[PDB]
């Protein structure tokens, strides 16, 4: 027994330390894991639940305390479908309204996210003084077609991301007038038309709405876009 | 058990293979059709291995071997205890990582997200089917795969590699290197960068990310952006897995010799053909 | 062809970002810079600004001596011929002095001497470098991890062509300044130890160089994943979770049993990578000075 198994031992014993740290580091949300009715469950491991953590949030937001007392703030419109643990729960009513399964939306913040001086960092471009299309085929006045073939509306602004400069929102006129938001992520921009294989035209309206024309809210952001991804699962009946 | 916010994903729906008949969970991990494959394949692939190992003799981890048939076996197949066990492994292997990049697959449906992780999986797989399955295959013979040995398949590197006097000289080794230590460079920035921010000085609030953009332009005069560093990750990653494969295919098959012979193109040259001076000349 | 978001479909531009002020020293910062239309369709376009005082002065003055001082002497090696200078480009090489020169700095200049001065140059470029990093983040009030990652990468550069030649006895033990010559010394150093494959320090730096790549693919990937929800802005995730890092996290449970958070997954990211060089030095540190040869010592000891 050297130096170098003294070393390579000792580097071992660090290591399962380090391990140990970094799971724990990665409990402070979701835990306590609990039983399928939603109460503490019996078993939780080895690892055990970590110290708390704050987190002082700029803009006057407030502070963040990990883990805190975990709580969906939010109805879940789903049901067990089994007596034993393991098995989908089925929801109980449309889960795109719903919000559950690929649906699903957090009870976020309903306030704006802020970039660094406190402004939001989402801006529909004309209301972003100086922000156009730099490259790509520009997107707004193009129809957007739904996995239906059929169109929902046509583009009429896009949403940056400033700080980063980058679209993450096409808004979207529909047949009333009326307008959603619809995710960068999410669409295919072609030279005549907006294609976004998410949703059939029908479906465009029940995109959750925002409370104000030139900004969103992370919940809306959440609500808005968990709803676009639902419709991968959820309107492909319609797609063929 | 559950996380406090997993029920609402727990719907039924994305299954590729079977309908409704496997979506279920045992305890954390979803299972569905590819995960009844996956530990199908991965069961018996086990077994093989614990047959391989009362042959040889050992129940230790640390000698074990299951090693390929012989280069004489050609293509062809092996008796059990001459290779015909590494050609089975191979496949329970190969079935057990394609099942899992699929099963990944139904989970990327079920929870409405990208199909970018099994994608990036993949190019692992074709790395390994690069070594145990194109390369040998294009060579001629099975025994030219690695081991299944902790130490004997870092031997088939070594040996392998003196091969071809320096595997260094290999030009696609050296951008798979240098891929390999870039990601590496990157990982330590990308999670040094997030920290930093998120864990900001004492008495101070949490930082936002123009703080962020703000430290890498101080200090290296460019941010790629928040969404740019995790492609960035991902191309970087992939790139050397990428190019480790070229550099494993084009060696043996279509180049033989000593890889630093491959630099006399650069030195031959006519425009310097003979002068006086340097190393070379 | 559903979008995957590894290319940017419609970039857009306006107003520079000038950052942050904190407590920057405005004063060393540059003006903004050009905006690349060809890098916007990867990240981020704008180009600038940069700090640039003392420390980073220093720095790229040193680091660019280092730099003239290898190369002159290429330019020297090739008969000053600047067609030589191409050829052989890759096989210059600026040695150490030979072994019997010890840790003597009487070394003379042609033959070892040159490569102690670049040494010195380097060595200045570095450490004033990484005091950068360091102040950087104070400038801008967030934490040293930067510095603390990167001093990591230092640690194993100090050990090869500093700390470990010092314990040898000799500056012939660092490794010269040249393409193809610092590959061959890589390949003589294990060689002469015995196999490097075995020395246990070596096979854990591999499997975080490996995992360290792993782990990339993962998380880069996942966040592409999960960008149709604002995956990527990961501050506000770790602020205030959002379906975004619900929906990560599950993907991983489901997978292989257990997940990160937002916050934590760039802990193991910066442990892996960290990692790969601290148990890499170790290795190094260890050749020579207490271990001749790595394979024999793997019978005496596991
Ligand atoms: C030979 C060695 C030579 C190598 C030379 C270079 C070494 C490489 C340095 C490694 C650092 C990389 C990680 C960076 C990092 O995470 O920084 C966090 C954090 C960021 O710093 P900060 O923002 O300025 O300060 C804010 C707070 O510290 C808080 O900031 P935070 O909350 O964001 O970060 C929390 C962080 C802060 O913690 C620290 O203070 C960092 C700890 C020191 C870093 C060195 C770690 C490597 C040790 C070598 C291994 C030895 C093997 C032999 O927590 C940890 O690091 C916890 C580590 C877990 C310990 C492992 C458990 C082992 C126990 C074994 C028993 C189990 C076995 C049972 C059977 O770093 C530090 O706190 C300082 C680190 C010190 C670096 C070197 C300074 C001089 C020495
Ligand atoms: C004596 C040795 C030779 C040499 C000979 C070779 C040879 C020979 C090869 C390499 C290869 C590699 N070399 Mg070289 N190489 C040398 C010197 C170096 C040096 C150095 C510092 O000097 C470096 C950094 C490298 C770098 C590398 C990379 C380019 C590459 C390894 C990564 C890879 O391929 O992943 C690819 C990833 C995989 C194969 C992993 C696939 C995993 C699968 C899909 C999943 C497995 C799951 C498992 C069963 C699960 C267990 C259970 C769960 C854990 C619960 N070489 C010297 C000169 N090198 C290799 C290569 O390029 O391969 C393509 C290769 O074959
Ligand atoms: C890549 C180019 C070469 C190669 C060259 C090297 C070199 C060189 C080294 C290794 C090292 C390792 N290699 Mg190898 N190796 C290759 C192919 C593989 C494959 C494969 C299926 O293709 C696997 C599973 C492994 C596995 C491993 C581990 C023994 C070890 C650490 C890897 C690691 O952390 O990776 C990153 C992955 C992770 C961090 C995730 C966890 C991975 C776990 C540990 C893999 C467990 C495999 C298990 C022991 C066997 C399967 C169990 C079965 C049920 C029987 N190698 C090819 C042939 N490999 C190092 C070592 O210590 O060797 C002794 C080392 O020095
Ligand atoms: C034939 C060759 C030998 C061998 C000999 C060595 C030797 C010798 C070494 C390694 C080391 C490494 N080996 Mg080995 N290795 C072999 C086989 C392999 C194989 C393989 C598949 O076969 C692999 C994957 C590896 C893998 C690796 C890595 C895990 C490790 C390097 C970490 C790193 O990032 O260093 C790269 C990163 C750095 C060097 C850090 C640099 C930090 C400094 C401060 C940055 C300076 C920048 C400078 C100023 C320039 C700035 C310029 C301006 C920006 C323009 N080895 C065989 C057996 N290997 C190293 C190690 O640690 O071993 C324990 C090492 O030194
Ligand atoms: C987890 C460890 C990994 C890692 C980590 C790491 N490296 C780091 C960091 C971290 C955490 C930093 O914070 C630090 C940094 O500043 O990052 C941006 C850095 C860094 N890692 C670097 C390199 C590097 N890291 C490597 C490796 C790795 N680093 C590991 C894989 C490697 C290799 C060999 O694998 C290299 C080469 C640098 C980019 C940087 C350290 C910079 C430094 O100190 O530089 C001093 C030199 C100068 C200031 C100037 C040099 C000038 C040139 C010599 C001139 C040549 C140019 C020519 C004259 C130009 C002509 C005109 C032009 C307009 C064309
Ligand atoms: C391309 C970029 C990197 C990459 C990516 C990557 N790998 C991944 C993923 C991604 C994105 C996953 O989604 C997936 C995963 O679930 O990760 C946790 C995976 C993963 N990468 C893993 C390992 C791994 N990846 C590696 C490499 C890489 N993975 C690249 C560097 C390496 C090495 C050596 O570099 C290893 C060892 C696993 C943890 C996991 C896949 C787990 C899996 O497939 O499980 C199903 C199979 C089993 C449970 C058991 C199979 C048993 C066999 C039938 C018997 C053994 C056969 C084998 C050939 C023996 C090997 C013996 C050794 C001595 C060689
Ligand atoms: C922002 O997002 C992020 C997260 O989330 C918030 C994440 O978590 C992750 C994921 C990353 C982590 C959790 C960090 C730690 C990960 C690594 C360092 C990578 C190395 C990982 C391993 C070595 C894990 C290996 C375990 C495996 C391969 C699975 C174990 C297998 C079993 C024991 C059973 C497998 C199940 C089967 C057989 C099928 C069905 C189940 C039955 C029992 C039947 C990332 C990337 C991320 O970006
Ligand atoms: C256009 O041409 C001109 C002339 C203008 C050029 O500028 C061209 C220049 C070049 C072509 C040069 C290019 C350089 C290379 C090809 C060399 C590549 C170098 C490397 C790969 C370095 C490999 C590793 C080097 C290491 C490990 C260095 C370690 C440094 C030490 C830790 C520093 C320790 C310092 C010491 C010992 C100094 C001692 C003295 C003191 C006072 C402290
Ligand atoms: C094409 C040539 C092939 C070689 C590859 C060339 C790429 C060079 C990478 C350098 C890594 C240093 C920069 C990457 C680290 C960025 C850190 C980070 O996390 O950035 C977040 C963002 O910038 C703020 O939000
Ligand atoms: C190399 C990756 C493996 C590291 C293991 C990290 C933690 C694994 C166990 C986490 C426990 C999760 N669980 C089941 C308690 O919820
Ligand atoms: C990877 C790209 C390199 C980024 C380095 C950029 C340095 C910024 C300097 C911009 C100069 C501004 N100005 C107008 C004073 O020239
Ligand atoms: C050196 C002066 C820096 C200021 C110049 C600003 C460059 C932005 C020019 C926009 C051009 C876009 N383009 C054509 C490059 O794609
Ligand atoms: C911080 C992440 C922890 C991941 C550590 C992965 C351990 C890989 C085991 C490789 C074994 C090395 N060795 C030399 C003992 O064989
Ligand atoms: C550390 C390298 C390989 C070890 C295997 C990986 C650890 C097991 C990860 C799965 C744990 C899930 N579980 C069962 C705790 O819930
Ligand atoms: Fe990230």
């Amino acid at each position: 027994f050297d130096l170098a198994s003294l070393a390579i031992y000792s580097f071992w014993i660090f290591l399962a330390g380090l391990i140990y740290y970094l799971q724990t580091e990665n409990m402070r949300e979701g835990y306590p894991l609990e039983n399928e009715d939603g109460t503490p469950a019996a078993n939780q491991g080895p690892f055990p639940l970590p110290k708390p953590k704050t987190f002082i949030l700029p803009h006057g937001r407030g502070t963040l305390t990990v883990p805190g007392p975990e709580s969906e703030d939010r109805p879940i419109a789903l049901a067990r479908t089994a007596v034993s643990e393991g098995f989908p729960h089925a929801p109980t009513g449309d889960p795109m309204k719903d919000g559950v399964g690929p649906a699903s939306w957090v009870a976020r913040r309903d306030l704006p996210e802020l970039d660094g001086h406190g402004h939001n960092k989402i801006k529909p471009m004309k209301a972003a003084a100086g922000f156009h299309v730099s490259a790509g085929k520009n997107p707004i006045g193009l129809p957007v077609r739904g996995c239906d073939l059929e169109i929902a509306g046509k583009v009429v602004d896009i949403w940056v991301d400033i700080p980063e400069q980058m679209a993450r929102f096409l808004e979207v006129e529909l047949k009333d007038g009326s307008t959603r938001l619809l995710p960068m992520q999410m669409v295919k921009v072609q030279s005549n038309r907006v294609h976004v294989n998410a949703l059939s035209s029908d479906l465009f309206a029940g995109i959750p709405t925002i409370k104000s024309p030139t900004e969103v809210t992370l919940l809306e952001e959440d609500k808005i876009c968990g709803y676009v991804a639902g419709g991968l699962m959820y309107a492909a009946p319609k797609r063929k | 058990a559950l996380l406090s916010f997993e029920r609402k994903y727990r719907v039924p729906g994305g299954t590729l293979v079977g309908g409704n008949l496997f979506d279920f969970w045992v305890g954390p991990f979803y299972v569905g059709f590819f995960g009844v494959a996956t530990f199908f394949f991965a069961a018996l692939g086990i077994i093989l291995i614990a047959w391989s190992a009362v042959l040889q003799g050992t129940w230790n981890p640390q000698l074990i071997s299951v090693y390929p048939p012989a280069l004489e076996y050609g293509l062809g197949g092996a008796p059990l205890a001459k290779g015909g066990l590494w050609q089975i492994i191979t496949i329970c292997a190969t079935g057990a990582f394609v099942s899992w990049a699929l099963r990944e697959v139904e989970i990327c449906r079920k929870l409405g997200i990208g199909y970018h992780i099994p994608f990036a999986f993949a190019f692992a797989i074709l790395a390994y089917l690069t070594l145990v399955l194109f390369r040998p295959v294009m060579m001629g013979a099975w025994g030219y795969a690695f081991p299944y040995g902790i130490w004997t398949h870092l031997d088939w590197v070594s040996n392998t590699g003196y091969t071809y006097g320096n595997f260094h000289y290999n030009p696609c080794h050296m951008i798979a290197i240098t891929f390999f230590f870039t990601n590496a460079l990157a990982l330590a920035l990308h999670g040094a960068l997030v920290l930093s921010a998120a864990n900001p000085e004492k008495g101070k609030e949490m930082r936002t990310p123009d703080h962020e953009d703000t430290f890498f332009r101080d200090l290296v005069g460019y941010s790629i952006g928040t969404l740019g560093i995790h492609r960035l990750g991902l191309l970087l990653s992939l790139s050397a897995v990428f190019f480790s494969a070229c550099c494993m295919i084009i060696t043996g098959t279509i180049w033989f010799d000593q890889w630093v012979d491959w630099w006399q193109w650069w030195v031959k040259l006519p425009w310097w053909a003979n002068i006086p001076g340097g190393i070379n000349g | 062809a559903e979008y995957q978001n590894i290319f940017t479909q419609v970039q857009v531009r306006g107003p520079a970002d000038l950052g942050m002020t904190e407590d920057v020293n405005l004063a060393n910062r540059s003006g903004v810079g050009p905006f690349s239309t060809l890098l916007g369709w990867f990240g981020n376009a704008q180009l600038g600004p940069i700090y640039l005082g003392s420390l980073g002065v220093l720095s790229l003055f040193s680091g660019l001596m280092w730099f003239f001082t290898i190369g002159i002497w290429f330019w020297y090696q090739a008969g000053w011929n600047p067609a030589v200078f191409l050829r052989d480009l890759f096989f210059f090489s600026l040695e150490p002095p030979a072994p019997e020169y010890g840790l003597s700095f009487a070394a003379p200049l042609k033959e070892g001497g040159l490569w102690l001065i670049a040494s010195f140059f380097m060595f200045v470029a570095v450490w004033s470098w990484w005091g950068r990093t360091y102040l950087r983040a104070q400038a801008l009030g967030m934490g040293k991890h930067t510095a603390w990652a990167f001093l990591s990468a230092i640690w194993l550069w100090m050990v090869l062509g500093f700390i470990r030649p010092i314990l040898m006895g000799s500056w012939s033990e660092a490794v010269p300044y040249g393409i193809f010559s610092h590959l061959d010394w890589t390949n003589n150093f294990s060689l002469v130890h015995g196999n490097l494959f075995y020395n246990p320090f070596h096979g854990l730096s591999i499997a975080f160089l490996y995992g360290s790549a792993l782990l990339f693919a993962m998380h880069g990937a996942t966040i592409l994943a999960v960008s149709r929800f604002g995956g990527e802005r990961e501050l506000e995730q770790i602020a205030d979770r959002g379906t975004a890092a619900e929906r990560a996290a599950l993907f991983w449970r489901w997978t292989m049993g257990f997940n990160a958070t937002m916050e934590g997954i760039h802990r193991w990211a910066i442990w892996m990578a960290v990692l790969v060089t601290l148990t890499g030095g170790i290795g190094i540190l260890l050749s020579g000075t207490v271990v001749d040869n790595w394979y024999v010592w793997g019978q005496n000891h596991g």
